[PDB]
């Protein structure tokens, strides 16, 4: 989820 | 006070002509304006298990629940719901529900055994999965169902000290309440997302039971708020396990992000399934992106 | 808010000197204007058993509850009772109920055995059927009160709550309560009409025990409610059995009426006597009819669905025996609960719960064979398991093999084995 | 919905620079402001028992409750508590409890035994004499405490639920419900628009609920005593199924009765709290409903069934003389009610004073004699079925023979016979 | 029988 | 008894 909320 | 059609994770169509009917944890249900009808399209993230399928709405259905076994859907004004297998072996039924003046189907619920249809009047019709009605209950005006197993949570609204929560258990027996109308500790709500509270306006974003049994709500808010033992009227607490506002500003470095927002689906065991929103609305749009998974 | 003096069915005087007091199976209780004073009418429909009479009120009684032994009478605001039994062998005798400052009688309500009289300020006053009193409660603000024999329901209103219930047992020795201060799901009034509702704000045209003790309640949506499962509260419900505005919708072969309006009574089993009234007004007017008998339906029955059918209202049959299923299975689990606890009241439970658990299995049959005929093995499975008699069951297996299902016969067996195993414990 | 600071029997300041803390039937606690501190007063009744002292209060604390062994003092801002015994045995101890944002401290409560001290989130904290910790329980918000030995009379405020009450136990290991938020019937202050300008419209600011004291009786069992100036006794709260709130005394009644029947606007009753039979209260007269200084002597109000009527009294006037046949009426209902609290109290708890069965056996004395006197007016009137269905709530065998030698004075030959049914079947049912 | 009969008269 | 002979002084 930390990967996810850095892409966006 | 205006009686919205409500479905778990529900969003509004917008300035668009498609939006999501209902959506959770086994997949998302979505329906689109055609020239004259709809399009119902139901997904599924488990696309190794469920056969994605579509279908023409003539009814323009605006209700809808999603279990493992079936697709439920409901229109809140003509009364017509129908139960839509997944498996092709069972077959689809469709039974149109008595309504009077200016009475709305407010949500309904589904699960491979129960199938609850609440009003703005406060009509509790259950089913099983089939159609066969059980038996037909007078509560308080309802406006937010859902179900596990033989378990009902429902949420009604009082004119008097405003929302309430009951929860049941529809058993082979007779239905048997565990809480009867209770206190709400939900936080009502307070633009670009002036859209939503129109199509909600208790701000309920979903509700759902948690894979140990236990009732869940998100707010407005944006708080997963869980009931603990529920069995012991004594001891049931509220315990609001998940701020998702701390979340997501501590994983973005500690800036405080506006284009972030927090879709629920469901609540399994010790993770979060759901959908992250980025843009102005706080209502995920097209395409849906992946679920993610919050920790508790 | 301003409490209004309540008593079962009664009317308001609109623009006329004379309304109705109370009104149930037992007879109608009417009050003219006379002058300074009223006149009170005392009528019964067993005119066999009571002979109508009538008295002057010098007091302006505005409460009144009537039962097969007597009448019972009561001034909402000076708290002035008097009981007038039936008989002359009994006499007549008169208290006065102490109120407070703003404290009026919203209710009143008597048996042959017990006196009950509800105060706006929650005072619960209770009596024997001779005047002594038992104990004086502080309650929730009481705004309806019926009795039989020994147990009591009352309607209670508050600005928090909104509208709760009270379910209780006047006992020779304490009270008890099955249920109290629960949630009373009746619906409220939202005009030619106003009269009454300023006479009635809460729209309770009346409340009664049913005939077999169960707690029912008529609101303003011409709807009856019966509170099943009272003695586990638990499992408490309020159900609604009859869409009076449907039944009339009915039968008046599918045409809006304005005019045709249903006044309850009181339940015997499954029916609902009551008085028709034709008029402008909601409430029945002078001289009374004659009561009617409109039997219980389940709320099943949609408008769009049986104007097709048509083209009296005709009901497709498999509508009616999905709608005669619903309503055994209610009745039979209300009867049920009946006996298993208080015993027989009238002498013909026994044989009526019988013959409604027959009705029950016939309806459900009829939907079982209709799923045969659409080859739906599934939901014909599912019928069979709701089956009460054994044979019932054996039906079942005849009916799946002229549908020629042979997978069905199966599995319905192994219902009929299960159950002849637990006959083995 | 704001909460207030609540202590049983406490004045407001008012247009003063003085009030009362908290008022039992043990002694009253003042408070008078000192320049920028304040002088807290503990006085008592029992001048020989205790003896009257006086400190400096450098917090301002505005909850406070008095029991027979030591003072409890609350601050309901910054949550400072202090429990000062009486005796030197013991010293005082000081604890802080904590509060959130906006919570506070809206009712505290000790015994010699227990401290609870109750705040507007419903957060229960219970202690021993001296301060040692219990559990930490999360209810309803709690708006007034009372306690008497390891027992608590809990009333709780919502937006939704409204008012109610909570009656537990505080064993050893854990707390203990007797009743769990069941419907408070308190009837709730009325106020108006002319009230704006009334001179006790400050009391209903300082206690919006009206709860002007509540506690346990003598015999334990809770009382509550709202704006209405009516005294509300449970009934049966062992019994959930039973519990019953019953009103044994409308002081407005009697002060009515002892004022010749003229409506007066100048007495008020103050409840300090219910021995037996017996509400010792603080009679005020004045413009105020509460007590000022100086505090009079404590009077003694018996308690009386609310079933007299004005009217009639009026007439049958024509102190205020109250007919004896309406008098038995009232005399028959109180001892019944009496008489089955006590008999409820010995059953479960047994004695607490020693003499509590020679009590229960006057009380029923008096129960069949005033009942007896109610059978000899309907014998009087020759209403035989009024007269057999009260000889049915005789309680002692005696009192029926003696109905029975008052129906043969009344040569009612038919009634003798189905009283002394009564005696056959009460020894029937006695053998089977 | 009786009831619909009078709801017939009282119809039209 | 002593209560009523208060209530009659405080009339008075």
């Amino acid at each position: 989820i930390q990967e996810t909320i850095r892409k966006l | 006070f205006r009686y919205m059609p409500f479905s778990p994770a529900g969003t509004p169509f917008g300035f668009t002509d498609r939006r999501y009917l209902t959506m959770n944890e086994v997949g998302y249900v979505s329906t689109v304006k055609n020239s004259e009808q709809y399009s119902i399209t139901v997904s599924f993230f488990d696309v190794g298990r469920f056969r994605e399928y579509h279908f023409e709405d003539l009814f323009g259905y605006d209700l809808c629940f999603l279990n493992e076994k079936g697709t439920l859907f409901g229109q809140s004004k003509t009364g017509q719901i129908q139960y839509r297998p997944h498996d092709s072996i069972h077959s689809n039924w469709t039974k149109i529900i008595p309504l009077q003046a200016g009475e709305r189907i407010t949500s309904v619920a589904a699960t491979p055994v129960r199938v609850i249809v609440g009003t703005s009047l406060g009509y509790f019709r259950s089913f099983n999965q089939f159609g066969v009605p059980f038996a037909v209950e007078k509560t308080s005006p309802i406006v937010a169902l859902t179900a596990q197993n033989y378990r009902v949570f429902s949420v009604h609204y009082s004119q008097f000290h405003g929302l309430s929560y009951s929860l049941s258990e529809l058993g082979t027996s007779s239905k048997r309440y565990y809480k009867r109308e209770c206190p709400l500790p939900m936080s009502l709500p307070n633009d670009a997302n002036l859209d939503y509270y129109n199509f909600n306006p208790m701000g309920i974003k979903s509700l759902f039971f948690s894979s140990y049994g236990d009732p869940c709500i998100f707010g407005s808010d944006n708080t997963l708020l869980l009931l603990s033992k529920w069995r012991s009227p004594e001891e049931s607490k509220w315990l609001p396990i998940l701020d998702s506002n701390m979340e997501i500003w501590k994983m973005s470095g500690g800036k405080e992000t506006t284009d972030i927002h927090v879709w629920p689906l469901a609540l399994a065991y010790d993770t979060l399934n759901c959908i992250l929103v980025k843009g102005k609305h706080i209502w995920p749009e097209f395409p849906l992106p992946l679920p993610s998974e919050m920790e508790i």
